[PDB]
């Protein structure tokens, strides 16, 4: 029955470690990466884990008593030494499906990510994966639009699409940096966006950059006869100050905005996800921040769990980094977290840093955006890793090609075309890459500007997180 | 250095590149039959990228084995509507999405 | 003039690195520490760091010489070795006002930690203190009533408030909720609060808990003759679902809120705080997930940067660690970060890692709330810690009492009173501190009682984040 | 559900022309919608497109671009194509709207597809 | 016809019957012959099952129509005609006549639950 | 097997049988006057589906008893309006809806 | 692949009878019991309700190749005689996960029950069960707040809760209507209601009763000590 109230405090490992709990299909799992302050039992450090991030304190309370703690409790169901490495172990943590607010990214960090990760008896805490179970996923809009209805809207077919950022990141006015978008329009490229930290500032206010670029991707449109679009920046302050400023895009007919999901935060993400579901505008979700949590292998959340966040909470693009540009990317961890994003069914697979079997339940797919100190040489690369549904975006590869935009543009429009033939036609890009960019450079002389400016340009260091 | 970009108007996938080869036509309609894609031909009197449709040549070639046989419908549609552009797409069913798309043919100037 | 357009890519310390750079106070400071990857110069790190979180990319762009480049760049003006550690600097770089838009704690972090984290060429990154311009600082609300506006709305004067979460921390239906509530204020507590993953869940759907709180927040009150208070949380998935659920308490006429400002989101927060202030509610933040970015020094974001920020987006409560307790937290850092939360000056003091003078321009303080495995011999520490302007709360400490609720709840307030009178008599409490528990258990049965339980409890281990 | 009775079948209701004037009833009715749709001096043809379910939301435009440019006055949803993880609402009205304008534009006769609310 | 009371409807509009479910173009006389002009006719099957696709399908079902409407003003007999009807306009209209050739068997013919 | 559909405007009832011979019509107009429906002519310069409104050739033919009266009109108004879309209409009074209506004369190409 | 479109009426039977499935956990399955008309197989006719609730139609339409048939049809997975029955079967029938909006009872129904129940080829239908998955049932808010909190709001413990519906069912004023319910809950009744068909009519509009009523909740209220509630037919 209530067995008794004995007040004082116990091991959390008497109630938490349960080492022979098979997980049910509805329960959510996680993957903690673990080490033990010296004299603290990984067992009793999973425990704890297990404690603190579902129903436990730190000394024992008669409360537990009126309730049925065995349905609530998180289960470390199973513990096992990180292989090579002292003091290193994976917990695996088992939450059911009651203590989670149905549709609320936002809830499910609060508990799994909470408080744990600061505990005394613990050096160091990393959130390797969380399997969502299907019932869970199924409380949650997910992207807009996701993938297959992008490319219906845009009538976008056959390839990556290709995009880029405006430079400087801050200083231009409203007029420059519409010129700036329409020079690269023009020039091939599908999309132009805003800088990260491009929202509102006094050299540049947005209600004026709305506009002004409204008016670029109309001229460049009418041009080219392709649809182009902007993803216009509508991070904000406030609630309110950002739903206003989506609400101006949708005024102008623009596409699609962009929204910087960490800083501002899920609750915001949550609501403006669903509004542009409403509303038919796609949303593209920039990362900013998440280098902060997400890059050392011994202690935060690794990216792979903050995809499968947002592709939760809602977005249509989520950047996935690029492998071989400025930003870090382990390409095994990549290829695995772009599989969770993009797919229905991504079977555990370790190799890759998949964990647990993930199931959509066709929550429609976001489509990965590779972007970050690219330039012509990584496309056949890019085209290999990432296939047809991403996004490749060029900013100082675009803006920085001696001629201009409108031919930094065509460069890498032509390059990227001439990819997706060769790779269609049977040729290896991994072996040929350099090849076939030489060739279509003989004919293309904004491409052969571009070999020539970049040909000695690598970004090769050691990746911190590593597998 | 530097020359100004001049302004043309351009078809989607493929219209960077120069002109397609019919063997280079051939070779995607390959790669559409191997990778078990649907070709559809379909045609239309104006490329404007704001719409969504486009008139459908007779059926989709669903059980395509032969590209000649995508390339014999391509030219039947021609002689029938050579003032029209003409787009040869490849249709996943699993995913159901269009996964090829390149035009084939543009009208009499 | 505007110096000539030539493409391809330079070194960031050319632009970027200002060893000579003198900043201005309208100029917004940020003190990195950084390790560099293997054959990457300080300087070249430095730069780069400045570069990629003001108004660089990776190569030469024509656009720099449309604007004011000088004007806007972020300026690497300072670089130190961490002293006795091999490959580590400080960084000190400033940022001009105009880079960032007002009111907006989401936009400053996404330059200043946006996307330099992951950068390849550097190790490990964490930043340490932000200085905030006195310019900026006006541009926010701040908290929403701030310290001495509570304790007048409260009429608690006179010694530190105490508070208690309610545990288990799910499992609990609504009604078994409000009891827990009841017994814990009666017995003298000022406030009880919602665990921070308490939101709205299948077992106590929000509504219902607001609703049985506000009647057990009526009869405890009515017993006792004291204010009493209760954090409800309205931590939720979108913007609209929070307001609502703010909404609600103040239709119950409810005093105090909380919100989990990190896994809500600055957007969502900032929202929240302005709405407070509009409606007379007190709003307690809860931080988690603040130790999955500030816990290790060698990366991340140091807490009393999120503190800072917390304090220019709103909240009159802000957990602070106990140092003593369950959770890890170092003692002189704390020292230092709570000036920064209730100060109105503090001056610049690398040994309790304040890195630059901060003004704050009459913007009112915040209330540290010292709570997590703490109990009753803890109070004379916590009491000598952070003073009367300060919550300390007791959750496993109130309702793990062998007694239950209302005499733990006695027990912890006797403790208390015990040793504000005994500090204001001139009693030092670090060496007399048992001694006056001891005497004061000697008339109080239930603090006899808590003080026999608690014991030999203590927690003591390696601080991660040290200086 | 009376015990007493085994089966019990409503086969009339006379309503009262008094109840009758209290309600609205049809938002226009036969005459006003030959007058909005031009449609005058035969039936009037429709379509439900198929597959049931299972279409997205541009092969559904599709299917109705196609039936409408060729003589059908109108096309609709299934009863049961609401909003649906295959095809959302919203995309698919977008996209019917598009092919009701090319189809109308093609034919020169007034074109419609029930949108299912 | 099961009409157990007289109804007046005060001017209240009439609504218009719409006639759908497994018919195809050799139903077309009897339709117009039951529902008469006010009345919509839908073929879904009967229109996308069409061997040559979707348009064609249309086109056959509303020449089909029209050649009824025109033979009954006419004053021919719709019932014992409709037949003829059809493979006269069959003759000049290629997609009417691959929909007759393809559901020239199919009918729908059990008994009736619901008797009066 | 299968052909393409042909774009081809079309005219609302009747407009997708062959064009009906003068006899056609006037058995068109006779079950009109049959019926007890009032026939009227109207033309038009364009045939856009979206408007309401043609103008009115004179007046309703209101007891209209001979099909000769009928196309009497339709060759009166051709002779004036030949640039003109022609549309025979027969209007039921107690229901009060136009119950036939169909194109007896398309303009000069 | 998609295996070229032959136009023509085929048997259902030969896409929707498929006795060899084995239900997910994220099926909907549904039970029926059916009579199928004279010279139709048992077979056919689970096949074809399993085809028209689901994807199917009377003739092999083109537009099912651009989609993916498989995933999305109703499946018939068997078929058994009803014990001591003539002509007379259960069919369970699965149905992905994917056919049915979110929260809606309305969109579920329209599916399982919209047209079947009509076709000419059977003579009875009933359905007789549903089981709804887990991952469905999350979608939808259930009932408002629920046996225990019920009980807790009301402070009603330990036995079964007494209620009376008001008579005649028709034909009250308001204020007679408030009487007879401030006379019954003063009793010891927890609850009174409003008959079913008690709306708004001539006799006694729905504000004035509304009114009456609470004056009467809070009289009893206030006599008993115990909480009282009316259904107030909304
Ligand atoms: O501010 C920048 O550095 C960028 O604009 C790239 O500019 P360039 O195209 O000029 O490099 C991108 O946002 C990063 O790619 C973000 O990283 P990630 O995609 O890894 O989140
Ligand atoms: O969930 C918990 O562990 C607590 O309720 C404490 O319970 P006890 O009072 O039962 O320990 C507090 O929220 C933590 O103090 C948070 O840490 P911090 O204040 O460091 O953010
Ligand atoms: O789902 C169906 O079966 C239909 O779409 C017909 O499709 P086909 O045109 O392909 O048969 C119709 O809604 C039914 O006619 C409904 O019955 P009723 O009109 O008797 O309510
Ligand atoms: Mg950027
Ligand atoms: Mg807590
Ligand atoms: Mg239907
Ligand atoms: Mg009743």
């Amino acid at each position: 029955s209530a067995a008794g109230y004995k007040a004082g405090v116990k091991d959390y490992k008497l109630t938490y470690y349960t080492p022979d709990y098979t997980p049910k299909d509805t329960d959510l799992l996680a993957a903690f990466r673990f080490s033990p302050q010296p004299g603290v039992p990984a067992d009793e450090a999973g425990a704890a884990i297990a404690a603190e991030s579902s129903t436990g304190t730190w000394t024992t309370v008669w409360t537990d008593l009126l309730t049925d703690m065995d349905r609530y409790k998180g289960k470390c169901y199973h513990i096992e030494p990180v292989a090579g490495e002292e003091n290193s172990y994976f917990a695996f943590i088992a939450y059911p499906l009651d203590l989670f607010e149905e549709g609320s990214v936002t809830n499910i960090l609060t508990s799994i990510v909470g408080n744990v990760f600061g505990f005394k008896a613990i050096r160091s805490l990393r959130l390797e994966d969380i399997r969502f179970p299907v019932a869970l996923v199924k409380t949650f809009q997910g992207p807009p639009h996701g993938i297959q209805v992008e490319r219906d809207l845009l009538n976008k077919y056959g390839r990556p699409m290709l995009g880029c950022t405006i430079k400087p990141k801050l200083g231009l006015s409203a007029k420059n940096y519409g010129r700036a978008v329409y020079e690269c329009l023009r020039g091939g490229l599908d999309f132009t966006k805003d800088d990260e930290n491009i929202n509102s500032q006094p050299f540049q206010r947005w209600r004026d950059r709305f506009l002004f670029v409204a008016d670029a991707i109309h001229k460049s449109q009418a041009e080219t006869g392709e649809i182009k679009g902007h993803y216009l920046n509508v991070t904000a302050p406030t609630c309110e100050e950002m739903m206003k400023r989506a609400e101006f895009a949708k005024e102008l007919g623009m596409p699609i905005i962009m929204h910087d999901f960490l800083t501002a935060g899920f609750t915001a993400n949550t609501t403006l996800a669903k509004w542009c579901r409403d509303n038919g505008v796609l949303l593209h979700i920039h990362r900013a921040m998440h280098a902060v949590i997400d890059r050392q292998r011994n202690h935060g959340i690794h990216f792979r769990v903050l995809a499968k966040c947002l592709r939760l909470s809602g977005g249509d693009h989520l950047h996935s980094g690029t492998v071989v540009g400025k930003l870090e990317g382990d390409k095994a961890s990549t290829l695995g977290f772009v599989d969770l994003m993009r797919e229905d069914h991504i079977e555990a697979d370790r190799s890759r840093g998949v964990f647990f079997t993930q199931d959509w339940a066709s929550m429609p797919g976001v489509l990965p955006v590779a972007s970050g100190g690219i330039h012509v040489w990584h496309m056949p690369a890019l085209v290999e890793i990432f296939g047809d549904d991403s996004v490749l975006q060029f900013g100082g590869g675009t803006l920085g090609h001696p001629w201009g935009n409108a031919p930094g543009a065509t460069a890498n429009r032509v390059a990227l075309e001439a990819c997706v033939q060769a790779r269609n036609e049977g040729r290896d890009l991994y072996r040929e890459g350099g090849d076939i960019l030489r060739e279509a450079g003989k004919w293309s002389p904004e491409l052969a500007a571009a070999l020539d400016l970049w040909k000695e340009i690598k970004f090769e260091f050691e990746t911190m997180d590593k597998l | 250095s530097m020359k100004t970009l001049p302004k043309e108007r351009r078809f989607e996938t493929f219209s960077y590149l120069p002109p397609l080869s019919d063997r280079q036509i051939a070779a995607q309609i390959e790669y559409m039959i191997e990778q078990g894609f649907h070709p559809l031909i379909e045609f239309n009197e104006h490329s404007n990228p704001e719409e969504f449709y486009w008139t459908m040549w007779k059926l989709p070639l669903f059980a395509c084995a032969a590209p000649q046989q995508v390339l014999d419908e391509v030219r039947e549609c021609r002689s029938e509507y050579g003032d029209c552009y003409i787009r040869v797409a490849g249709f996943d069913n699993i995913k159901e999405c269009q996964t090829s798309s390149f035009i084939v043919h543009r009208p009499g100037r």
